[PDB]
């Protein structure tokens, strides 16, 4: 199951 | 009606139910103060046992309304008001110290209000008293947290410039002055019916028109400190300085340890935003525009989270060592060859250093050759390697511990009159004059607090006293040409200089981690846990030594039952002393790699400014530095050379540094803007989890 | 009701009408827990103002 | 008006001597210690 | 490893289910 | 040695600051003089206890600014 | 116990100045229930040793900085 | 009290040897009471509380 | 403790006991 | 134990909720 891939969403959109 | 289980447990138990402008202002009558003035009086009337003026009483009893009524016809020029607010006290106060002496929000908002007008010609809150306190050191010592926040907003307001024109720097200046006008929001003037809230002209001259009160709306949280750090950087400032300056305010406030430990982790967060050495020296650089060194500031406020970072430790390493000479120790070839060149170069030092002292101070081009150095640190010019200045002041230190131990080992009272003026005793006395002259010119050159903080600057003076007052009491009291007296103190002070001599030798392990963080540990539980435990033992030991005398003044069941109380109390105290050093061990063994790296960076900077000479030559160079001006530097080359070489850059290297720090700081301020955005979402999850379980 | 669950028995001493354990304290409270939940989970869907914050 | 409340806290204290043409790079900086021969 | 990216980043996942 | 070190390291300032607060409040309720002048011959604890008028109106506004942000804080934690 | 003890220090830390410390610790005429006097009567240590409650005693007990003219 | 009974009947081991013993306990408890000046001072205050616990 | 606790302490106890021995030597003469 | 079946499955459940979305 994608041995070094992991789902990422996003840390951005601050002020 | 009987009180509940909660009622009669918690509820309140008991059943409750002159003139002369001295007591005129202290009480608060506004009309009485005007009528006595119109007849004729003194507005600076001084009472004897505490020098309290009539103006200063109104700041004391929170009746600011007198101090507005004084403004109507009783002050002329704006210089006259400062003579009446800063008069004195008997302990040293002025009007803004007595109003922050005790918490007087309604008055300390007034003296702040007159200061933002510019009605004073003086910085009225930056003055000091005879004790040494401030206008904000007084509000933090008592703990008046309501007027600390009024002082902190002003000090955060004077930071941001008036001259700049920027929407992000003019938004968070009206945001600060509104935070004081909302904080007053009441308490109108002495004359009723006047449009004067408490802050009108300071909100007016700000250029900002905007287009259920919580607790984060009327206080200085992290959200308004980030709004200042980014907005002092817009006006053009050192962002490593404004963080180091805002933290030095909140450490003085003493009641904001939520904002000190947030600002401390904002200067470690900024430091490792850099990648390489070229990017660390960019943001730490005092260029010509903002000449503010934060390296030189942080080793003046002892900033241990800054000074022990892994990046700041390598901008000092590239100056004081940059050859790996400190790691020619953990090997088999480095010790037997690098140590062999040490005893060679030290013998090369002592037989050439007085020769280059006199040649430096007289007219010769070898003073140009001694300046030929100090821009690259290597073994082509070893005199400006700051490690090789540290190795020679320690090799001269070890010699003084041997040569004074050699004195007591070959010593007897059978010597003749030519023993007081000796080829050995007199040379060890000009050493102790060279020590005491060095400690004088390390006191006034650095300062009082930067000198009495090391812990060995006492032992430099003490063994330079107990040998000067041994050589003097060898010619004043011992048989050379004088009379006979009790001379035990003459031979007692020699070991008083010999004990502190070998104790001074432990400074050679001020480097060497794992030998280093034991000496700080040894000097931590000796200055705070030895003079402290031996006072509490002393007042207990006087109980037993007097309680012993009461027994034997007028049997075995009287004394052995007295002795078992003493053996128990000695064990019950030794139980408490061992748990008081094993406590202090645990307080300093956890910071063993922060307390060491900070104490290493305070001598990679102290020895990087100073010269290559004078553990004994502060009486051999100072006598030729005054002569060289009489027929040219004494201690002025520490201060002219600015501690580094990547300081003030002329030309088009400043054109790259200011380009470089706008890719470090602007790649930092959009990282605090992301970490704080999660804290806006952190205390919102019972309104976000309720939506995703409704959209679903 | 945390105590009326902790009893849950004691058909007291006779064939009297089962007297659950607290049948005259729960009925002295003016609360119906099908009308209380509906005006709370829906007022909390407007962000706030259900009871307090 | 000059030391604006952190100017005499944080600004560089001493008076520097402005050298006319001083390159602060890695090379062409150590021209006064090594030769150009 | 995804537990140390859902611990410190849980508020950023319950934000993209709203939009 | 290790049963006092458990207590010296953890709770020693807390044992000190509590005894200091029981000493500064034993004198806010105390009467007149010490053993000298003792045989020679319902006051409130704090001066801010029981605000009466406008001082009461500000405090009851002030405690709903602190408590309603603390109960709002524990609901999220 | 160790959650309620860690809720009465968490409320005391929520107060940001001195007026908000004596706003929750003061008995009004409506609810005359003093919590300071109950802390002295049950020997509460985690409340009475806090730095915002150690301040409100020192302002009644000293009020002139006489204990501050010592570090000189 | 017991020093004015020292002018009465001479026992001198039953009566006089307890007179000096009380005076040592009068003074040993008095300088332990002299520790109570450091109740307010930090860094000696925790020393008295740990010697109490 | 012979590797890590002797070579960092017995050098530092030695600089103390040599100072106390010399400070004793000038008090026995 | 049902949560432990879901505990070592989150990079297959977080990938679905970021695809249904
Ligand atoms: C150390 C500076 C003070 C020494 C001078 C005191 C000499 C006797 C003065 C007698 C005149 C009485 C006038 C004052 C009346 C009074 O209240 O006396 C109480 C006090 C004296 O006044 P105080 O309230 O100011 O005493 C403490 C003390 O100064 C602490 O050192 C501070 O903590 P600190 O070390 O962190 O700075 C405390 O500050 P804080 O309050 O914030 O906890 C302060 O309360 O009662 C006494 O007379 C006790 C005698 C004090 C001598 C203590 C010797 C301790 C030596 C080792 C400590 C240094 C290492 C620090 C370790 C962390
Ligand atoms: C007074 C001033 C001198 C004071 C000196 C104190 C030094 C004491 C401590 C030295 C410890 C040695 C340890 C060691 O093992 O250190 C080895 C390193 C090796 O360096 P490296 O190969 O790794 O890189 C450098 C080569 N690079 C630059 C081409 C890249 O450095 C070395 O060799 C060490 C060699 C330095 C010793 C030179 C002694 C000469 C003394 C006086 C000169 C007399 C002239 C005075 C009159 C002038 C006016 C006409
Ligand atoms: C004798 C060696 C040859 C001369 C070279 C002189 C170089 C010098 O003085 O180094 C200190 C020396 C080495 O000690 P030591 O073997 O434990 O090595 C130190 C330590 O082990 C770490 O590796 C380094 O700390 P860190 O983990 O990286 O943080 C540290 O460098 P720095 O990073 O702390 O700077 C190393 O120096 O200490 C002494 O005991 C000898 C005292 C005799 C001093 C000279 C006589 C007065």
């Amino acid at each position: 199951g994608a041995a070094l891939h992991e789902p990422t969403w996003g840390v951005d959109d601050g002020e | 009606k009987k009180p509940s289980d909660y009622g009669c447990q918690l509820h309140y138990k008991h059943a409750r139910v002159k003139g002369t402008l001295i007591t005129a202002a202290e009480l608060g009558l506004v009309d009485k103060y005007r009528d006595l003035k119109r007849a004729g009086q003194d507005i600076l009337t001084c009472d004897w046992p505490y020098h309290y003026s009539s103006i200063l009483y109104a700041c004391y009893g929170n009746q600011y309304k007198i101090l507005q009524m004084v403004e109507r016809e009783f002050v002329g020029s704006t210089q006259e008001l400062t003579a009446m607010h800063t008069t004195r006290c008997w302990v040293g106060k002025n009007s803004a110290m007595v109003a922050a002496y005790q918490g007087h929000l309604e008055t300390m908002l007034y003296i702040i209000d007159l200061d933002m007008q510019g009605k004073f010609t003086e910085d009225l809150f930056k003055q000091r008293d005879v004790m040494g306190k401030n206008a904000m050191m007084w509000a933090a010592s008592q703990g008046h947290t309501d007027t600390i926040e009024v002082l902190l907003v002003r000090s955060l307001y004077r930071l941001l410039p008036e001259d700049c024109a920027d929407p992000l720097v003019l938004k968070t200046r009206w945001k600060l002055v509104s935070l004081l006008a909302d904080l007053a929001s009441h308490c109108r003037d002495y004359d009723p019916g006047c449009s004067r809230s408490f802050f009108q002209e300071v909100l007016a001259s700000i250029k900002y028109d905007p287009v259920a009160v919580k607790l984060k709306d009327v206080h200085i949280t992290v959200r308004t400190l980030q709004g200042v750090i980014v907005s002092a950087y817009r006006a053009g400032m050192n962002c490593m300085g404004v963080i180091m300056y805002c933290q030095s305010l909140l450490q003085q406030a003493r009641y904001f340890d939520d904002l000190v430990a947030q600002l401390t982790a904002w200067e470690v967060k900024l430091l490792d935003t850099c990648r390489n050495k070229q990017e660390v020296q960019a943001i730490l650089a005092p260029t010509e525009d903002d000449p503010s060194e934060p390296v030189g500031y942080a080793l003046a406020t002892f900033d241990k989270a800054f000074l022990s970072h892994k990046f700041v430790q390598q901008i000092f390493t590239e100056k004081w060592d940059t050859m790996g000479v400190t790691d020619y120790t953990k090997s088999l070839f480095g010790v037997v060859w690098g140590g062999c060149s040490l005893v060679v170069a030290f013998a090369a030092w002592a037989t050439i250093c007085p020769l280059v002292v006199v040649a430096r101070s007289f007219l010769s081009p070898v003073q140009d050759f001694m300046m030929r150095g100090k821009v690259i640190v290597d073994s082509r010019f070893p005199w400006h390697v700051p490690l090789y200045r540290w190795l020679l002041t320690q090799c001269a230190l070890i010699t003084f511990t041997v040569l004074l131990s050699y004195l007591v080992f070959s010593f007897d009272p059978s010597d003749p009159v030519p023993a007081s003026v000796a080829p050995l005793n007199t040379f060890l006395a000009v050493w102790c004059a060279a020590i005491l002259v060095d400690e004088v010119q390390e006191y006034v050159e650095e300062g009082r607090a930067e000198y009495m903080s090391s812990g060995w600057n006492v032992m430099d003076v003490t063994m330079a006293l107990s040998y000067i007052l041994h050589y003097i009491l060898r010619i004043i009291a011992v048989r050379v040409t004088d009379n006979l007296n009790i001379l035990l103190v003459v031979n007692d002070l020699l070991a008083a200089a010999a004990l502190m001599a070998w104790f001074r030798m432990v400074s050679v392990f001020e480097l060497s981690s794992a030998i280093g963080p034991l000496i700080q540990m040894m000097k931590q539980m000796l200055i705070k846990d030895v003079t402290r435990f031996a006072l509490l033992v002393l007042v207990i030991l006087l109980g037993f030594s007097v309680g012993m005398e009461a027994l034997f003044q007028e049997r075995v069941t009287g004394v052995i039952f007295y002795l078992i109380f003493a053996i128990v109390t000695a064990i019950l105290l030794l139980n408490l002393f061992i748990a008081m050093l094993a406590d202090t061990y645990t307080r300093v063994s956890t910071q063993a790699m922060v307390e060491f790296r900070y104490r290493k960076a305070k001598l990679m900077a102290s020895y990087s400014r100073r010269d290559f000479v004078c553990p004994p030559f502060n009486l051999l160079h100072l006598v030729c530095a005054a002569v060289g001006n009489g027929l040219p530097v004494s201690m002025r080359k520490n201060e002219t050379v600015p501690l580094f070489s990547w300081y003030f850059p002329q030309g088009e290297e400043m054109r790259q540094v200011v380009v470089l720090q706008r890719r470090v700081v602007d790649d930092f301020l959009n990282s605090n803007r992301v970490a704080l955005f999660r804290e806006k979402l952190n205390a919102e999850l019972p309104n976000l989890v309720h939506e995703m379980l409704k959209q679903k | 009701s945390l105590l009326a669950d902790l009893a849950s028995h004691c058909r007291d001493y006779d064939p009297g009408c089962s007297r659950s354990f607290f049948q005259e304290v729960l009925a002295s409270i003016k609360y119906d827990p099908v009308e209380g939940a509906r005006q709370e989970e829906a007022a909390a869907a407007g962000g706030g103002g259900s009871a307090r914050e | 008006k000059k030391p604006s409340d952190y100017g005499c806290q944080l600004h560089y204290k001493h008076a520097r001597v402005v050298e006319p043409e001083s390159t602060t790079d890695d090379g062409m900086k150590r021209l006064k210690d090594v030769g150009d021969k």
